[PDB]
């Protein structure tokens, strides 16, 4: 989405 | 009287979704934890209604979820599902129903906003947002819907919208000086505070206020940290700042806006490290 982390 | 601040689920330590619900009493100053969530929620977002916890939408690490689920301030049980998956939606109370506006179904961005009524479990699909946003905030000012920021697919967005119910129809109004994905929206007193997120570029630790009277966009002191899809919640007249990403790493951190001094200050911190988890107040 923006800077959320992922996985 | 006594205001109880919930974290439910979000991003985890261990790099997953998790189903995690805690409770802070400001009075006590301490951390409780209350019966985990059903599903594994990420993305998530939550609301208080009745002296009910909703836990709205969410991505449990496969699928972006309809699912909505309750608890009576415990057993977790679920309700009615929304109409759209939705993950990253902003969601608040208006009335006596709760509200739903944005979010992501794992492959198209969402300009839809639907509105649940407990007294008959239903989702009703409602106007169309301009621009569909996810990780946008969703706030209610002056018995009027507020929907800002978040990231239509191509563009970080600064866009704020206002929905009118007596058209069905969206208006824009003074956008954000700062294009923000995964900011916390509250409202104090007579100001929309937005209290960091993501500009495409940076992780912000800036903080916007939008005078309801004015109608105008104001700088305010920036939290202690960078944090980005971090909850935002008013306790006790009080704006407070729940976890979120600082850039490197998740955070524990709660803190607190003094309006009298102008400071942000680190309150408590959880025993858990999330980002995108729903925030609630609710009154005991």
């Amino acid at each position: 989405p923006g800077a959320p982390p992922g996985r | 009287a006594n205001e109880v601040l919930l974290v439910v689920g979000g991003f985890g330590s261990q790099q997953s979704p998790i189903d995690v619900v805690e409770k802070y009493d400001p009075k006590t100053q301490e951390w409780s934890f209350l019966p985990s969530i059903t599903r594994k929620r990420r993305y998530v977002a939550s609301v208080s209604l009745h002296d009910r916890i909703y836990v709205i939408g969410g991505y449990d690490g496969r699928s972006r979820l309809s699912s909505v689920e309750c608890l009576d301030y415990g057993v977790w049980y679920s309700v009615a599902p929304m109409n759209v998956r939705r993950g990253l939606a902003g969601a608040t109370t208006l009335g006596d129903m709760i509200y739903v506006s944005g979010g992501f179904d794992g492959s198209r961005r969402h300009t839809s906003m639907e509105r649940y009524d407990p007294n008959i479990d239903q989702w009703s699909m409602l106007g169309d947002m301009q621009t569909a946003r996810e990780g946008a905030g969703l706030v209610v000012a002056s018995g009027v819907i507020y929907c800002l920021g978040g990231y239509d697919g191509l563009n970080i967005l600064n866009s704020v919208e206002k929905y009118d119910p007596h058209t069905g129809h969206w208006t824009n109004v003074t956008p954000m000086a700062t294009k923000r994905s995964g900011a916390g929206v509250a409202l104090l007193n007579d100001h929309i505070y937005v209290v960091g997120g993501f500009d495409g570029t940076a992780h912000l630790s800036s903080v916007e206020a939008y005078n309801i009277r004015t109608d105008s966009w104001t700088t305010v002191t920036s939290m202690t940290t960078p944090r980005c899809y971090v909850g935002a919640t008013v306790l006790r007249g009080r704006l407070y700042a729940i976890a979120g990403y600082d850039g490197n790493s998740l955070l524990s951190s709660i803190e607190c806006y003094d309006p009298i001094i102008d400071s942000w200050e680190v309150v408590t911190s959880m025993g858990t490290q999330r980002c995108d988890a729903g925030v609630c107040v609710l009154r005991e």
